[PDB]
């Protein structure tokens, strides 16, 4: 799933 | 998979250079490279996802005003830069809030830790110090906000995806908005899920008192009222995924304003739409990890101001009032006032 992540 | 492909070749004793001779038809790899290193090169090449490339036929700011005129269904992706002129500091820029938080919060490692649920449970004070400074009800929206608002009123705005939680687009009049990271609209107890509106916790927030649940036992320490701000690790709202599903095949123009695009899945939006759709960047710094068609670099207000004057009509009625100073770097990059890449 597309979870809020710092990339 | 590419990975499996290489595995099978390793079981056979295949020379990687044999595969690389036609996978890199014009390039021979330097003599002093490991075999496995070469195989990793093979994996990366084969598993490289199809990317959008810059359109060669779209470059200039004149091209940009052309697109703004003829396009309906525009997606505008905004970030914190769009609100710094309103009086709301950045994360990326010089003298953010973190410089002042690290002063008396030695445990706070990065700005992103304010939106870390584990750190929050440990000590929610840095978050609520941030909340008081950025809390809705105290700031006037910028020229950009007004610009996006006018686009929506004209029926040209497909949607404005914002990473901002300042809720300034409500003030500006931007109705076709998605708040990708939530807002301060409600607040909920971590423990019992007792929900409450923004007002109920506002008093405590401006008094630097951590808003606590009035229903949970008073001795329970984690009974804190947390605003519906999406934290890292958590899911984005249902609206985001629902809107992107419809919008990805409807958009004919993407503008990115005031964002470093370092946070997923919002940062994937330029990668998620059709490759032919034109992409404009309006930002203080360039973003080399993406392929924008036109790069307008500087304070987004002075750039938008310039764009509006060129557009005339209702758009020119917005801006502060000739052109604006810029350094043009062919084919597609413009350096306006305020452009900067900060480091030390
Ligand atoms: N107002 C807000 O909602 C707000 C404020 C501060 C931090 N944040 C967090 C920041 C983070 C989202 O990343 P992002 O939105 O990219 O913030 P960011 O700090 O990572 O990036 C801001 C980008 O905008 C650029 N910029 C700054 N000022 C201007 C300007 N005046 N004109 C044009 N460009 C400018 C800046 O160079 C940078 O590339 C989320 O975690 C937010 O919660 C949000
Ligand atoms: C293993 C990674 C990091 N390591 C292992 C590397 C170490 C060295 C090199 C490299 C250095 C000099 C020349 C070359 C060359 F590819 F032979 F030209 C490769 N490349 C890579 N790597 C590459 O991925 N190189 C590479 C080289 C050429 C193309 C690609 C690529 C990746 N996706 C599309 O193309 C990737
Ligand atoms: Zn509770």
């Amino acid at each position: 799933r597309h979870k809020k992540l710092l990339f | 998979g590419p990975y499996t492909f290489v595995q099978q070749h390793l079981m056979i004793g295949t020379d990687p250079r044999t595969i690389l001779k036609d996978l890199l038809p014009e390039t021979i790899p330097p003599p002093e490279l490991d075999d496995m290193t070469l195989w990793q090169i093979v994996i990366n090449i084969l598993s490289e996802p199809p990317k959008r490339k810059k359109r060669k036929d779209i470059n200039t700011i004149e091209d940009a005003v052309k697109l703004l005129q003829e396009c309906k269904k525009i997606i505008v992706l905004t970030g914190a830069g769009v609100s710094v002129s309103c009086g709301i500091p950045d994360f990326r820029s010089r003298d953010g809030i973190y410089a002042r938080l690290a002063v008396d919060f030695p445990d706070l490692p990065d700005p992103q830790a304010m939106f870390d649920i584990e750190y929050f449970r440990k000590d929610p004070r840095p978050f609520f110090k941030f909340a008081k400074e950025i809390y809705p009800g105290q700031f006037q929206p910028s020229l950009c906000h007004k610009f996006i608002a006018l686009s929506d009123k004209e029926g040209k705005l497909l949607r404005n995806y914002t990473q901002n939680i300042d809720t300034l687009e409500q003030v500006a009049g931007i109705q076709r908005i998605i708040q990708c990271h939530g807002s301060f609209a409600t607040a909920s107890c971590l423990i019992c899920k007792y929900k409450v509106d923004c007002e109920a916790v506002r008093g405590d927030i401006f008094n630097q008192v951590v808003p606590r649940c009035p229903r949970c036992p008073a001795d329970e320490p984690l009974a804190i009222m947390k605003p519906e701000i999406v934290f890292f690790g958590e899911n984005l709202p249902e609206q985001f995924h629902r809107a992107m599903k419809y919008d990805k095949d409807e958009v004919d123009l993407l503008i990115v304003i005031g964002s470093s695009l370092k946070v997923r899945p919002v940062a994937l939006i330029p990668s998620s739409i059709p490759h032919e759709v034109p992409q404009i960047l309006i930002n203080r710094e360039p973003l080399p990890h993406l392929h924008f068609d036109v790069e307008l670099l500087g304070d987004c207000d002075v750039i938008i101001n310039e764009l509006c004057h060129r557009l005339g009509g209702e758009y020119a009625k917005l801006c502060c009032n000739g052109g604006s100073q810029y350094l043009f770097l062919p084919p597609n990059r413009y350096i306006f006032h305020g452009a900067e890449v900060y480091s030390d």
